């Protein structure tokens, strides 16, 4: 739980569940396979520089 | 953008200008998706007819990447009211879909309570724009950025002239010469997070620009998530 230590150790969008976290991303991208990260899907995801 | 950085090549991917008739850039705007752009409800008066550029970090040197998009269908937000300037925002679906080049991408949007509790605690912002780069000097010719520190949702209040109202909050400094400024208004307040940046805000208003006692006013993006959906599903 807390989802407040370091985001809950997720990448994007933190979430609680009574006691432990559960991580989730923004539209676009889809959730590692480790509950945490998030790998995008198309070469242009949101949030990111175009570098 | 009194004062601020220079948007450097891919740097603010997902600053949108609308322009005008007369191809001048009046307000700015944010891409939400291929089709959406998210923009400061009263700019949708500065104009009589608007075209949507991306991809220009420059007004004045073709960088070839640029492109022009006409508005299919504007969706202000109702209940706004320029006497008090409450419910500033709205959302453009674009007649043709956006293409993702470089500088061309479009912005994350955040989940309510997971952005006011690490998006807005968080300790700075970024806002976006071709406006002014000084209270009474001319429009920008390039694409600025400025890292704008969060202000205290009380002593925002109190610096005002006016409600600093439920769907707003303010940003900026207390005495730093730095501040969005004219043309500015509709631009992206975004807040980076580990190498990502969300749409937290819109460029909403300011007393001025970069006014001393005085900050800029945006609009709380998180006040109108399910709003801007509702949206990009159109209603
Ligand atoms: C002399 C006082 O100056 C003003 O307030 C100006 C600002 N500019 S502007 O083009 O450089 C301008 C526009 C948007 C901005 C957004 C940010 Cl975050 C920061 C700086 C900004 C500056 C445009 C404008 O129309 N005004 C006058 C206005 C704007 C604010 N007012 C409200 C009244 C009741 N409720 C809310 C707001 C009074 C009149
Ligand atoms: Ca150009």
């Amino acid at each position: 739980k807390l989802c407040s230590l370091d985001n809950g150790d997720c990448d994007q969008f933190c979430h609680e569940e009574q006691n432990s976290v559960v991580c989730s991303c923004a539209r676009g991208y889809t959730l590692a396979d480790n509950g945490k990260a998030c790998i995008p899907t198309g070469p242009y995801p949101c949030g990111k520089q175009t570098l | 953008i009194v004062g601020g950085q220079e948007c450097k090549d891919g740097e603010c991917p997902w600053q949108a200008l609308l322009i005008n008739e007369e191809n001048e850039g009046f307000c700015g705007g944010t891409i939400l998706s291929e089709f959406y752009i998210l923009t400061a409800a009263h700019c949708l008066y500065q104009a009589k007819r608007f075209k949507v550029r991306v991809g220009d970090r420059n007004t004045e040197q073709e960088e070839g990447g640029e492109a022009v998009h006409e508005v299919e269908v504007v969706i202000k937000h109702n209940r706004f009211t320029k006497e008090t300037y409450d419910f500033d925002i709205a959302v453009l679906r674009l007649k043709t879909p956006i293409t993702f080049r470089m500088n061309v991408a479009p912005a994350c949007l955040p989940e309510r309570d997971w952005a006011e509790s690490t998006l807005m605690t968080q300790k700075t912002g970024i806002v976006s724009g071709f406006g002014r780069t000084h209270e009474k000097g001319r429009q920008s010719t390039r694409l600025k950025m400025l890292e704008v520190p969060y202000v205290d949702r009380n002593s925002c209040k109190l610096s005002s002239s006016f409600i600093i109202t439920q769907n707003m909050f303010c940003a900026g400094y207390d005495t730093k010469q730095e501040d969005a400024c004219q043309g500015d208004s509709g631009g992206p307040h975004v807040t980076r997070f580990k190498d990502t940046y969300f749409v937290t805000g819109i460029v909403s208003w300011g007393e001025g620009c970069a006014r001393k006692g005085k900050y800029g006013i945006y609009t709380k993006v998180t006040a109108f998530l399910k709003w801007i959906d509702r949206s990009m599903k159109t209603r």
